[PDB]
RNA sequence: AUCACACGUUGUAGCUCCCUUUUUCGAGAAAAACGUUGUUACAAUAAGAGAAAUUUCUCGCAAAGCUCUGUCCCUUGAAAUUUCAAGGGACAUCUUU
DNA sequence: TGAAATCATATGTGTGAT
DNA sequence: TGATATGATTTCA
């Protein structure tokens, strides 16, 4: 459905990722690379506050790109998914 | 019937032997049935030695460095037209981002210098790197583009580093100075495109970096676990790291908090809370770590909050009244947890306490052919690869006489693993405890040698097929005629035939990494400077410009000579021409007649790997069109074939009176008659100049060609030229019959 | 496994060194093309694909495998030597990815 | 005078964190 | 530190 900042962990779960894996290869890849790239960028969203290269300010904007854009990218695999038969 | 027998193996780098044994009831080795040898490749990098993986790593991390480098530069140059800026950029950006700390910057030249600050981030290297640093607390250097208009470009002659001599490397922090007090400047002296979003936008793109993620993508999404069958609990929470500390009387409790990890001395580290400790100790807020030390379900609520939300909104709201106002805002600046345990929070409430006082989750809550080996476990590449070849070797074998009695190793943390593997995964029909026996090759063939078959090893694959026929101890003549000759049944079941690993990969490097130009292609060659370091006499006498300019050829030649060819040591100090200019490198001429245009058509590369190749028959003639990765990838097939004397432009072309036979992929196994000499191998090689294949015995022996390759062996006068196949067994050689030419994807 | 930095190479452009060619002014130089030393900047740094929609994401030199799709072999059987049924393999242009 | 062997020859690199 | 593409140069029918 609608993928927010709250929701995002309970939609890019492994039972739809492996549910995912049923699409013809042209349609599957790009859906699964946008699947696990939001993840990876979700994921990962907190470990600007583990360098001290950043200050807390800046540490905070990277936190709001990482989350945002990650969620996008989340939207987007189900979305397609959604045109697709996975629904 | 379904006939006992001893498998026996023998593991290798690059070869994988086999030899079926007949055996009774006494388990006493007889007569073997058949053996073979399975060859393949090193497993790894045969130059550098390193892992075959590690290239694609490297190659893929430097496509992901290049992607995110021309991204971050798409998103500058958005700004800049978002701010309207950039609406050809001048080159000497160093001089005007000095000129910026003095006068104001125009338009174009303030672009400029914001996108090579973009490009160029900084931070041997480090020795540079304080350098540069300690230099630039002077009244002169008021930032390091000065200190490379006024320092660098007056001893040096160059701003930029050049083959290595990393002395002119700066910092991030060094250009985001720079920046500032560029941006400083020009508000001072009214520049009007300066604004502080802008310098806030930009300084947030000069400092971004991707975190580094690595692990494994699969347990960073959360699960249900299928048990309680709500939610998957978090890997950093209290009752997950109790999980796996548990797993791995009552004093051992408090242990873990004893001390941060734990070594030989008191012998898993609780890395999680140990980090909240330190978040917490790190400011004056002792008091309330007090409260929360004692507490588990706090901290596995936190654990959940920060491993399963990531945006301070959600844990501000998912920790309310579970915390307090400070303790909440110091733990939100420097956790930051990820991935989840394989099971449940009500899950693990209800196992951590019998568990401490797999089993409790159950107190709560095929064999004929051995299965694939495990990749995930076993790290190394080459014995994953040996044991892959090996069980592959096994499946053919159980396959073809039935399922084995006993399995043993020769060897040749891996034969440990193959047994217990063998032992727990495979059916076998062996009699009590000992189903697989590995041993030691040394000993063995020692004993072996007493029957007088030593110092027999060579070059050639069929020695390999011993350390596997050896396993009938752990005569002579018969294992001597079955292998090493090539017609048992003439001279005394099959003779041994080499089946090497069919490497029909339709994917790899696509051309060589030294990309030369592609401006006279046409004549036949190429231009690529090199350095003076390793120019010797014949790439002098390549060079482009022997007789445009001569004065600097024949001066070459001088020192050259007057220092004895040694390239190094003759131009060590700054050549000098006429006109006072340096010479490091030199364009040379290269004959390049083949190879792929690259770099968007600019250069071109030579060819690197050779993915299958078009046999083809015209009028009574045999041709061969040479298909390559990069034609794979671009969809392209090919129908030119490989003619001497003459170049790509003017190939005699497969047309509809050329009718194709097959499509050969390296390490095929083909047949060529000629009036010379006939002989069976596989298709290693096809020279695109002389149109030749260097077809390469079965067993590489080394009084048969090259090294084992029948190198420059013709087909265009071959009565017959077919592609044979064989199975991983090296059994039933037969005639292949493709039917259509299949494409290229 | 992961993220960056510094090169290097190729194309372009500026300046720069030496220079072959075509002329002009008239030994020496102004102009034009090409080669090209050094230096800077930009573009690319696999060849390229897939799905959306001036641009974005993922895959793109490796390994393993048969869950899917293929090129063949091996067995088996039905219909006019051919098409097909089912099972088992070798591989991959298919899956992990 | 083309087809087949033969012998050569080049092939991206170094640094610092996670 | 080695397979791999391929070019010059001979030798053969």
């Amino acid at each position: 459905m609608k993928i927010t900042s709250s929701n995002f962990a309970t939609i890019a779960t492994s039972e739809n990722f492996a549910k995912l894996s049923v699409l013809p290869k042209n349609h599957r890849e790009p859906i699964k690379g946008l699947f696990k790239s939001a993840v990876e960028q979700f994921s990962s969203a907190r470990d600007f506050f583990k360098n001290e290269n950043y200050s807390k300010e800046l540490a905070e904007k990277f936190n709001k790109e990482a989350v945002n854009e990650a969620v996008e990218k989340l939207q987007k695999a189900i979305d397609l998914a959604e045109k697709q038969g996975i629904q | 019937k379904n006939l006992n027998y001893i498998l026996g193996l023998a593991l290798g780098i690059a070869s994988v032997g086999w030899a079926v044994v007949e055996i009774d009831e006494k388990e006493n080795p007889l007569r073997l049935i058949d053996v073979g040898v399975r060859t393949f490749e090193r497993a790894e990098v045969p130059k550098t030695g390193e892992s075959l993986a590690l290239s694609r790593r490297l190659a893929r991390s430097a496509r992901r460095l290049t992607q995110r480098r021309v991204a971050r530069l798409k998103k500058a140059k958005r700004l800049l037209k978002s701010e309207n800026i950039l609406l050809r950029l001048p080159h000497q950006v160093w001089q005007l981002r000095v000129e910026g700390l003095d006068h104001k910057l125009e338009r174009q030249e303030w672009a400029a210098v914001l996108l090579h600050l973009i490009k160029h981030r900084g931070y041997a290297l480090l020795s540079g790197v304080d350098n540069n640093h300690k230099l630039l607390q002077q009244a002169t250097y008021r930032s390091p583009a000065e200190l490379a208009v006024k320092k660098f470009e007056v001893e040096e002659g160059h701003i930029r580093n050049q083959q290595g001599a990393y002395t002119h490397t700066f910092s991030r922090l060094d250009l985001l100075a720079e920046m500032e007090l560029l941006f400083s400047r020009q508000q001072h002296f009214g520049n009007p495109f300066a604004s502080e979003k802008l310098l806030e936008n930009l300084t947030a793109l000069l400092m971004w970096q991707k975190p580094a993620l690595s692990g494994e993508a699969i347990l960073k999404m959360l699960g249900k676990c299928t048990f309680e069958d709500e939610y998957k609990a978090a890997k950093n929470t209290y009752s997950a790291e109790r999980f796996v500390w548990i797993t791995k009387r009552l004093a051992l409790m408090e242990q873990p908090y004893d001390k941060n990890r734990l070594f030989y001395s008191q012998v898993m580290e609780m890395k999680a809370y140990h980090q909240i400790r330190k978040v917490l100790e790190g400011n004056n807020l002792k008091a309330e770590w007090a409260e929360l030390k004692a507490n588990p379900t706090l901290l596995d609520e936190i654990g959940t909050a920060f491993s399963l939300y990531k945006t301070d909104e959600d844990i501000s709201a998912y920790l309310a009244g579970k915390l307090s106002q400070p303790v909440l805002n110091a733990l939100l600046e420097n956790l930051s947890f990820d991935k989840f345990i394989q099971l449940s929070l009500k899950a693990l409430y209800k196992l951590l306490p019998l568990m401490q006082q797999d089993e409790a989750c159950r107190e709560i809550y095929n064999h004929h052919f051995l299965p694939q080996i495990p990749a995930d476990e076993i790290r190394n590449p080459v014995v994953l690869r040996t044991l892959t070849q090996a069980r592959k070797v096994i499946n053919g074998v159980v396959r073809l006489y039935g399922s084995p009695a006993r399995i043993h190793i020769e060897t040749g943390y891996v034969a440990r693993f193959l047994c217990n593997f063998i032992a727990d995964n495979m059916h076998l029909t062996g009699e009590g405890k000992r189903k697989v026996f590995a041993s030691n090759g040394q000993i063995t063939a020692l004993l072996r040698s007493r029957w007088g078959l030593a110092k027999s090893r060579e070059d050639n694959d069929r020695h390999h097929a011993l350390d596997a026929v050896v396993v009938a101890c752990s005569f002579k003549q018969e294992v001597e005629i079955r292998i090493f000759s090539d017609n048992p049944k003439l001279e005394l079941v099959q003779p041994l035939f080499v089946s090497r690993m069919p490497t029909r990969k339709m994917t790899g490097q696509g051309h060589m990494e030294t990309v030369k130009s592609a401006k006279r292609l046409n004549e036949g060659i190429s231009v690529i400077k090199m350095p003076l370091t390793k120019l010797k006499l014949k790439d002098l006498e390549l060079m482009v410009n022997r007789e445009r300019e001569k004065d600097l050829y024949d001066t070459l030649k001088a020192r050259l000579e007057a220092f004895n060819d040694d390239p190094a040591k003759a131009f060590a100090e700054p050549f000098i021409k006429k006109g006072g200019a340096i010479v490091k490198s030199v364009r040379v001429e290269q004959i390049q007649k083949s190879g792929v245009l690259v770099r968007e058509g600019n250069g071109v590369a030579d060819n690197a790997s050779m993915v299958r190749v078009d046999v083809f028959t015209k009028g009574g003639k045999y041709f061969l069109v040479p298909i390559y990765t990069w034609q794979v990838a671009k969809g392209i097939l090919p129908n030119k074939a490989a003619t001497q004397y003459k170049d790509e432009e003017d190939w005699e072309v497969m047309d509809n009176s050329a009718t194709f036979k097959f499509s050969l992929h390296p390490n095929d196994l083909v047949k060529l008659v000629t009036k010379k000499k006939t002989i069976l191998g596989y298709f290693n090689g096809l020279n695109r100049a002389t149109g030749n294949i260097d077809i390469k015995e079965h067993d590489l022996d080394k009084s048969k060609g090259k090294q084992g390759i029948f190198e420059g062996v013709g087909i265009k006068l071959a009565l017959s030229f077919e592609k044979y196949q064989v199975d991983e067994l090296g059994k039933n050689i037969r005639l292949c019959k493709p039917s259509k030419r299949q494409p290229v994807r």
